[PDB]
């Protein structure tokens, strides 16, 4: 009855593929995409009742992209790769926007974990975990709104991994330290495949007995809104929240004065 | 497993919670829920004066029952602001619950003061360093068990106080240690989801 | 309920005979009748059945079921002053008196103004202090005369039993021989018309708008009687439902928890608009003119 | 039921009383008022 | 004296603590004490509900407690005079219990005006021309003691008006106003969009040649085919295990020391005493601050003599202690570091009060 799914989120903004394509390194997209496969693949192949899904992240939308080989795998694999194309190929930039919707995926993704566990009978019970890998930079204005899918993915008690490629994110390691899912940055790329296995494919239950590099230490700092610094001790609004490191008689954002006699 | 036996005291109850409450700060709000049972309350003294009281020291009241309505718990939820309600089932029961769960709207005479609190992170000792210094938590502290003695933790911003938990006021300096995702956790609130419009699919000329 | 006795009674033509029927949004009322017991015994207030001890058992089980169910605010009307007595002293032989002081707070009326005045005091003052009171009078007593009841008083009103006038006043025999030699109304058909006519001066007491909503207890199989029954007022005998044309003690309590669970809902006056209650633009339209022309109906 | 862009309850300081009489006992709400 | 010393008693820890603050002179008991400083409605049932326990070997079991005893004489003072004008000397308690058993006693078995004047409801008072004993008793017994009960609960023409003003007025047809809200419009939303979240290098892109990128990308992920040597190799495979290896990178550290032994357990419990002493010490300094009357200076410099006398009195001993031992553990570093808070703290606001004065 133990059916696992794996939601997987893609980094796919096309500006960082290509700043590392043109960097001629090793690793490309086309790698990334190849072992994202092959971990949605073993994970199919580790139970029947496992369950892959696969999203991929991209500036303009998410996309739901989910002979001698396994029927199933080659289906979804040809589906996946179809897809992709299908996005990428038509995938024209028109506008200045190049952070990429990470909140948004993560909510569709959340909304289908929840379709599933309605669609899933209460014979079995659906652990549910999600599967993200970092390439671009974080962004800054869906910072509310990507906490708003933290405590969600903690109110259904759902683990989300982190996986780093280049650019760190707070953000994230905040998101694992909460919800209790890995992250960890990948020192090589080409090496990726190994460390989805190694690391982010074993289930929570296993990964109880396996022994596993210890979490990262995660930093909760504040900014003061009126220079927006780091901050130890601040004045907290009582009216909109709003912190600041100074006395002040009047909120700027809740434009409430502190009516303190 | 208590001992259900007696007869509710409503005087004696908010008594305790009003001197539990009297000195807390103005700003903060002071929301008190009740479950009424039993029909009949004995009262060691008069319970309007009580009421007075509460209402000059700003504490909200709130009750649940479970038999039918009566007449003094409504003129006491309707004097301090509060509600009124009652079960008609679990499902009903769980509904007043989650409706309770909110905050409530704000009163006019409630103060907004620029209240200070202190965000420590977690500084964790690690025993290759030589300042591996652990101290038992003070929350652990007021325990019959053993403490936790960890290296590291939460230490006050303000008096070095440790703390292994949060989101925990600073017994010592007062100081609100609190968590940023703590503070966002609650901007649903400030920026409520509008309901969506409820069209019949049919008359639904768009996307399936 | 009859609206051709009084222009016999007062020997008169009256130039319009209407009755207007009440029409509700929310239901206020809820009218029961228990003829049985818990132990089936047939409920009735005969005076040859009033000395029985079975009635007066079950009697008490029916008060104390209701004090420790229904709110504070319960009024008791007996046919008699002495069977009231007789009743009460029963009731703390058996003991159930106990339990229902225990319960709720007692108040009886004696035959003083004084210590009635008090009575009501102290029932009043219990009701309004979240304590539990239960008063008991007699459909003659002046209780029933000129005492109104508020929503958080006429909570519960129980008649215990058609409330017949003791037939020994031979004045009493006088006028109804008089009224038959004179009217061609049959003695027995005035005695049910009177006490009727007392039983809903009880009972009528209770509502004081639509937002007042009270209980109506009638603890006596006569009640089923369509001679009796059919003496009802016709605000009260319409929303009478057959389904609680008598009931017993413990049906009867669990119809009271359903109706006050549903009556202690909070209510919004803006469900009355255009249903129960009408504002300046409602009464204005002729459909709900016609609507208020088919409510009244003359006889 | 979502009223007005109001100000709400930031702090709150919640004292939730419950009965222990003997009416806690009834089987209004299964199995009893006390467990529910 | 009798109070303070058995309210000690009851917390030994708290006796200790004070013994410490006190005999060692850092606080006196008036400094100490300083800081550190029911009634049950009445019953209907009181009466029914208790009887005489008959235990079956012929037990006449009174359970006699005081609450109930006060409860007859609250409801019934003729109780109270009975028992004020027998006991010690007329008779003992408990035969006048068994006499009130015995006694026919217990064996028994208006200021509105509109609706209680029943006397004055009528116009016409003309004249009259135009086991009853036992149930008259019994119905005005329990009247009498419905009213004691409802008295001792509690321990002119315009109240008319006001009644007469509450029974009329309907609520249907008043006002329903309920509007006991603030509404709340916050002037710039995009503070909550990049909140406590410092302000990070979000460098953008060159200029057109980001486009070139995009598109050289778009063209070289156009035409993919996938692959499988290409996806690891035994190199790469052995650097992933070495860096997942333990001792590796990824395995920050390793294993530790076991900090139970290296203290001892009276340590750890004199610890715990310091620690709740010194947090209580600054709890109340914390308290007085921030000192806006001057009664407050005088009450945060004793803080601190107190605090001293403490450090000197039970740390230094207790930093012998641990020292003679040898310990590594640095525990005396946190006190250390709370009482030089304090200190500073102080201190500086010593310094502020200097520098407005001036
Ligand atoms: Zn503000
Ligand atoms: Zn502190």
């Amino acid at each position: 009855d133990e059916l696992n799914l794996l939601v997987i989120v893609v980094d796919a903004n096309p500006i960082w593929w290509g700043k590392q394509a043109l960097k001629e390194s090793q690793f490309t997209l086309s790698k990334c995409i190849d072992a994202v496969m092959v971990l949605g693949n073993s994970h199919l192949f580790m139970n029947r009742s496992n369950k892959l899904a696969v999203i991929a992240s991209h500036i303009q939308e998410s996309r739901f992209l989910y002979d001698g080989k396994y029927e199933l795998l080659t289906s979804a694999n040809e589906v996946i790769v179809e897809e992709i194309k299908d996005l990428m190929t038509k995938s024209d930039i028109k506008g200045q926007h190049t952070e990429t919707l990470l909140a948004g995926s993560l909510a569709k993704a959340l909304c289908y974990i929840h379709r599933m566990n309605k669609e899933v009978k209460d014979n079995q019970e659906m652990k549910s975990r999600i599967l993200v890998i970092k390439a671009a930079e974080d962004s800054a204005l869906q910072y509310m709104n990507f906490m708003n899918v933290i405590f969600a993915a903690q109110k259904q008690n759902i683990l989300i991994d982190a996986c780093v490629l280049d650019s760190d994110s707070g953000l994230l390691q905040q998101a694992c330290d909460i919800t209790g899912g890995l992250y960890l940055k990948v020192p090589q790329m080409p090496s990726l495949l190994q460390y989805l296995l190694w690391v982010f494919l074993p289930d929570q239950d296993q990964r109880s007995q396996l022994i596993l590099p210890p979490p990262v230490h995660v930093d909760y700092r504040a900014a003061c809104f009126c220079h927006r610094n780091l901050i130890e001790i601040g004045y907290v609004c009582s009216v909109c929240l709003s912190i600041f490191c100074n006395f002040s008689p009047i909120c700027t954002t809740c434009e409430t004065a502190f009516k303190i006699s | 497993d208590m001992t259900c036996h007696g007869e509710p005291s409503l005087y004696n109850s908010l008594s305790i919670a009003m001197q539990t409450l009297k000195h807390m700060p103005g700003h903060t709000s002071r929301e008190v829920l009740i479950i009424f049972s039993s029909l009949t309350t004995c009262d060691p003294s008069n319970i309007y004066d009580l009421i007075k009281t509460l209402k000059a020291a700003k504490i909200r009241v709130s009750v649940i029952g479970l038999s039918a309505e009566v007449r003094v718990c409504t003129v006491l939820a309707r004097e301090t602001g509060g509600t009124y309600h009652v079960i008609l089932d679990e499902s009903h029961y769980k509904e007043l619950l989650t409706h309770h769960v909110s905050p409530p709207p704000a009163s006019s005479s409630s103060e907004c003061s620029l209240i200070r609190m202190g965000f420590p992170q977690h500084t964790i000792a690690s025993l290759s360093d030589q300042d591996a210094k652990p101290s038992f938590s003070m929350a652990h502290l007021d325990g019959n068990t053993e403490p936790g003695l960890t290296l590291g933790g939460y230490f006050c911003p303000q008096c070095r106080a440790k703390y292994c938990e949060l989101p925990v006021e600073c017994k010592i300096c007062g100081l609100t240690l609190v968590s940023a995702p703590h503070l966002a956790r609650s901007y649903h609130h400030l920026f409520p989801l509008d309901a969506f419009q409820e069209i019949p699919l049919e008359e639904y000329n768009g996307e399936r | 309920s009859p609206l051709d006795i009084y222009p016999k009674i007062l020997d008169f033509h009256p130039v319009t005979m209407a009755t207007f029927t009440m029409t509700l949004a929310r239901v206020c009322l809820c009218p029961m009748i228990i003829g049985r017991g818990n132990d089936q015994v047939a409920i009735s207030s005969k005076f040859e059945t009033r000395e029985d001890i079975a009635v007066i058992r079950n009697y008490g089980n029916l008060l104390l079921e209701m004090s420790a169910v229904v709110p504070d605010g319960i009024v008791a009307f007996f046919t008699s002053y002495q069977y009231m007595e007789s009743t009460v002293a029963s009731w703390y032989e058996q003991g159930i008196l106990e339990n229902i002081q225990r319960n709720k707070l007692l108040f009886i009326e004696t035959q003083d103004g004084a210590e009635t005045s008090v009575a009501l005091e102290k029932y009043q003052e219990a009701c309004e202090n979240g304590r539990g009171a239960i008063l008991l009078s007699v459909a003659r007593g002046k209780v029933s005369e000129g005492i109104d009841f508020v929503h958080h008083y006429g909570r519960a009103v129980i008649m215990f039993g058609v409330p017949y006038v003791y037939t020994q006043s031979r004045i009493l025999k006088a006028r109804l021989e008089y009224l038959r030699d004179q009217f061609q109304i049959r003695e027995n058909d005035f005695l049910t018309f009177d006490a009727m006519r007392h039983a809903a001066q009880c009972v009528g007491r209770a509502i004081r708008g639509k937002t007042d909503y009270g209980l109506m207890v009638f603890a006596d199989k006569r009640f089923a009687r369509g001679d009796k029954r059919g003496k009802l007022p016709r605000w009260i005998q319409e929303h009478l439902t057959d389904a609680n044309l008598n009931l017993t003690v413990d049906e009867g309590v669990q119809v009271a928890k359903y109706f006050l669970r549903q009556m202690a809902q909070p209510f919004h006056r803006e469900d009355q608009l255009g249903l129960s209650l009408l504002s300046l633009e409602q009464l204005e339209s002729e459909e709900t003119l016609k609507r208020i022309e088919q409510i009244a109906q003359q006889l | 039921e979502h009223h007005g862009q109001v100000r709400l309850g930031m702090m709150r300081h919640l004292y939730v009383v419950v009965d222990g009489s003997r009416t806690m006992e009834d089987q209004d709400l299964k199995p009893n008022r006390l467990t529910c | 004296l009798e109070e303070k010393n058995r309210m000690l008693q009851e917390d030994p820890v708290l006796f200790q603590l004070y013994k410490d603050l006190v005999v060692s002179q850092v606080i006196s008991a008036e400094e100490f004490w300083a800081n550190r400083l029911q009634d049950v409605g009445i019953s209907a049932a009181f009466l029914a509900d208790v009887r005489p326990q008959t235990d079956g070997c012929n037990g006449l079991r009174y359970n006699l407690t005081s609450d109930i005893i006060e409860s007859i004489f609250r409801t019934y003072p003729a109780v109270k005079m009975k028992y004020a004008e027998n006991v010690p000397h007329n008779m003992t308690e408990k035969e006048f219990w068994t006499r009130f058993f015995q006694s026919h006693y217990f064996h028994r078995d208006g200021v509105k005006n509109p609706l209680l004047d029943l006397t004055a409801l009528e116009d016409k008072p003309l004249d009259e021309g135009y086991k009853e004993n036992s149930n008259a008793a019994i119905i005005k017994r329990f009247n009498h003691h419905s009213a004691m009960v409802l008295a001792a609960g509690l321990r002119q023409p315009a109240v008319k008006r006001a009644k007469l003003q509450e029974s009329i007025e309907y609520e249907d047809l008043g006002k329903n106003n309920s509007v006991k809200t603030i509404a709340l419009n916050l002037k710039k939303s995009d503070r909550y969009y990049h909140g406590p979240t410092p302000i990070q290098s979000l460098q953008y892109a060159t200029s057109q040649d980001i486009i070139n990128s995009f598109q050289s990308i778009r063209q070289e992920m156009e035409a993919y085919t996938p692959k499988l040597t290409q996806v690891l190799s035994s190199s790469a495979a052995s650097s992933t295990i070495t860096a997942l290896s333990p001792g590796g990178a990824l395995m920050q550290g390793g294993t530790q020391q076991a900090i139970n032994q290296m203290v001892p357990n009276d340590i750890q419990s004199e610890l715990k005493h310091l620690y709740v002493a010194v947090g209580e010490l600054l709890r109340h300094f914390w308290s007085c601050f921030p000192v806006n009357t001057p009664f407050l200076e005088e009450k945060v410099v004793k803080m601190k003599s107190n605090l001293e006398r403490f450090q000197v009195t039970k740390l230094c001993p207790f930093q012998e202690k641990i020292r003679r031992q040898y310990l590594s553990t640095n525990l005396v570093s946190h006190i250390e570091e709370m009482l030089q808070t304090a200190y500073n703290k102080l201190h500086t606001w010593q310094s502020r009060r200097l520098m407005k004065k001036t």
